């Protein structure tokens, strides 16, 4: 989950 | 490549990840070790959940939400206290479009502001965001999902990877959105992390208008091989979101  | 003006500057529509966007994203419970506080504060709420909600309000579509989502915080996440569920009543929502203003200045009633933190939050639960200071989600794969099965968007909507495509026909299917007024769901990782945007017009030198979702910050014109806002980065070097692309296109109403 490392789109931010 | 054909000229196409800012699809979302042309309709007013510049969101952000903070206030008044996050005033109902979860709050934040535990100080990380080795951390200054946040506890108290409203998480952000995500790149992915504000390009995205930048993408509906271009629409202003849907009337009434479809379906329900539930999920479960990473155990990992050391900002709430575990298990934490997370629950959005999407299938009884009725979004006023009229009260998601385009963009928020401060002057806004507590109405508007609600109106669009709760869209913000909606969204940001049906990507599973990982709520903190800064927010993360898988980004492309759980954003086409969730706008068609819990927003009711055309099942045109579909995740493309860069991968897949030589460059000429990667940004031919960025031009056949432009050119029929869909603005596309982006990101992309490198050496200033991940991050989620809107590609929304083009100007016929191969360079597209990006919106970085930064309520304005960085927005412009670039290579979509040199994705680099020069308001990222510390200690004066490049950095970019140009490795793992994709994109959500056909992103249109039912």
């Amino acid at each position: 989950a490392e789109i931010x | 490549q054909p000229v196409v003006k800012s699809l979302l500057n042309s309709k007013g529509i510049h969101y952000n990840q903070g206030n008044p966007y996050n005033l109902l994203t979860p709050v934040i419970e535990k100080v990380k070790p080795g951390e200054q506080s946040f506890v108290g504060q409203h998480a952000a709420t995500g790149c992915v959940a504000t390009a995205t909600a930048q993408i509906m309000k271009y629409h202003n579509y849907p009337n009434k939400g479809l379906k329900d989502y539930t999920y479960t915080l990473s155990s990992n996440n050391p900002y709430f206290n575990h298990p934490k569920n997370l629950f959005a009543a999407i299938s009884t929502r009725q979004y006023n479009w009229n009260n998601i203003l385009p963009t928020y200045s401060g002057r806004e009633s507590n109405v508007q502001k609600m109106a669009i933190s709760e869209l913000m939050a909606d969204v940001g639960i049906s990507v599973d965001m990982d709520y903190g200071p800064s927010s993360g989600s898988a980004g492309s794969s759980r954003v086409q999902r969730a706008l068609k099965e819990n927003f009711g968007y055309n099942q045109s909507v579909h995740q493309i990877n860069r991968s897949d495509f030589s460059k000429q026909d990667w940004e031919a299917q960025i031009d056949k959105e432009l050119s029929q007024n869909q603005p596309v769901y982006y990101q992309g990782v490198g050496k200033v992390g991940g991050h989620a945007f809107v590609i929304d017009g083009a100007d016929g030198r191969n360079f597209y208008h990006v919106n970085w979702g930064w309520g304005g910050v960085s927005d412009g014109f670039f290579r979509l091989d040199a994705l680099n806002p020069s308001a990222l980065g510390t200690g004066g070097g490049a950095g970019g979101f140009n490795g793992y692309q994709s994109a959500v296109v056909g992103i249109k109403p039912l």
